[PDB]
Parts: structure tokens; sequence; C-alpha cells
């Protein structure tokens, strides 16, 4: 019931996600170090893992179909409010049940477990799901084509780009996803875009306090400045 | 604002 377009659709979201995300960590090297022991020590290899990840994302979403229809403004409206969504998940990938990072690294960059509580919790039921990585990248790839982001100009066409992911993400379920694994499984996938909502705003929240200080907005990269705020 | 650096990414 997978259609050819289908089919290519999935092809072209692993290839993208494969070009874009080295599970090696071969450029960690490159980054400030990590530093463990209002000390921060954590913050700035964790803002260039974070501003290297906001790069490879966007190579990601410059391959999703459709992704090049929409106006340069409306991209930059899909990434900015997606990236911190879109890191989340494809971090799920590194999440396991120098560069292994725990509760304590995060709060070393400024972070609370009014964040690392709820986070934890969405990559354990992520991992739960055990997703085929078709189901992945297809889920990063409507994460990032939302038409209720705020500032979307042309929602219509960015719906219309999500449904047409929305429709092979559903189909592959049924045609590829064997029960009991499969039971509600868009549903489940559906919810966990829901979390991301919520970890966002609470990122956001703490992201605004840490970077308000000049010492820790110091610490920070210019393309995380610039997506996240400044 | 301004995103020149997400602009330039985005090509
Ligand atoms: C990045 C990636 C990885 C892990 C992500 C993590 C673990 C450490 C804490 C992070 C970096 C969370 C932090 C709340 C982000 C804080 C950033 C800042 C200090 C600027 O507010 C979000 C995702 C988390 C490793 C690999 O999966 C590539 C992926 O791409």
């Amino acid at each position: 019931k997978l259609s050819e377009e289908q089919q290519h659709i999935i092809a072209i979201l692993l290839d993208a996600h494969h070009k874009t995300y080295d599970p090696t960590y071969a450029d960690f090297r490159d980054f400030r170090p990590p530093v463990r022991m209002s000390p921060l020590s954590m913050l700035p290899h964790l803002a260039d893992l974070v501003s290297y990840s906001i790069q490879k994302v966007i190579g990601f979403a410059k391959m999703i179909p459709g992704f090049r229809d929409l106006t340069s403004d409306d991209q930059i409206v899909l990434l900015k409010s997606s990236a911190i969504e879109v890191i989340m998940l494809r971090s799920n990938q590194s999440f396991t049940m120098d560069y292994k990072y725990d509760v304590t690294d995060v709060s070393k960059a400024g972070h609370t477990l009014e964040l690392i509580e709820p986070l934890i919790k969405f990559q354990v039921g992520l991992k739960k799901l055990n997703l085929h990585e078709e189901e992945h990248v297809l889920l990063m790839a409507i994460c990032i084509v939302s038409p209720d982001r705020p500032g979307v100009q042309d929602a219509k066409l960015v719906e219309a780009i999500q449904d047409r992911l929305s429709n092979t993400l559903q189909t592959y379920i049924r045609c590829r996803h064997p029960p009991p694994g499969s039971h509600q499984l868009y549903a489940k996938m559906i919810q966990k875009l829901a979390d991301l909502r919520s970890l966002n705003e609470e990122h956001s929240k703490q992201y605004r306090s840490l970077s308000f200080q000049p010492e820790n907005s110091m610490k920070l990269t210019p393309l995380v400045l610039e997506v996240f705020g400044n | 604002k301004n995103h020149p650096m997400l602009m330039n990414l985005l090509k």
C-alpha cells in the first residue's frame, strides 16, 4: 500500500539522516572540551555540541521533500521553532537505558530537573517505542514541517507538506511494522511531538534565564544566540 | 531580528 512516492520519501529521509548524523562523533574533538569535577563548567562543551547539531538539523531539513518549496522566511520560522525538539529527538539515538552525558552534566550547563526529568522520561518513552529508523526520520521531518509554529505565513502549504509525510508514516506503519509493536504507534509518535512542545517551552524558559547573564551568554556560540535567541 | 547565519545555511 506504500506508494512509489512514499518509498522515495523514505529513502530520501534515511539518506538525509545518514548524511547529517555521524554516530562516530568524529567531530566532537573540535568542540570546547567537557569539564567535569554557579560553575557551568559544561556550558562551553554542550553549547558547541548543540551549535553543531543545529547545523546538522538544518542540513537534514533542507532535504525533506517539499521543504525547498517554502519561502526562506517560513523555512527560518520552522527551523528556529523546531531546532531544540529535533535535537532532543535525534539524541534518542545516543540515549541509553567523555561524550556520554548524564544528569549532572546537563545541570552543569545551567539547566534544572524541571527540564531534565521530563527530558529523561521522554527519552525512555521514545526508546520504548523501538522505532524503525524509517519511523524515526519521518518523525523528525514531521516535527520540522509543523504548520502551527508561531510566525508561519503559508501554513496551508506547510500543512500540505506535512500531510504528505504523515500519510507516509501512517502507511509505513500499517505495511511494514508488525503488531504488537505497531499498536497505536502513530498516535504514540504524535504524543511524543506533543511532549516535545512542552520540553521546548521549558528549555526556552531556562535558556532565557541562563543567557540573560552576559557572562553565560559569552560562552554560547553565535549560531545558538541567533537561533535560540539573544 | 535578522537571521543571517540561519539564512546562509538554508542556502
Ligand atoms: C545534541 C545531540 C546529543 C545529545 C543531546 C543531549 C544530551 C546532553 C543535554 C542536551 C544537549 C539537552 C540540553 C537541554 C540542551 C542545552 C543547550 C543550552 C545550554 C544552549 O541551553 C538537549 C539534548 C541533550 C548527542 C548525539 O545524539 C547528537 C545530538 O545532536
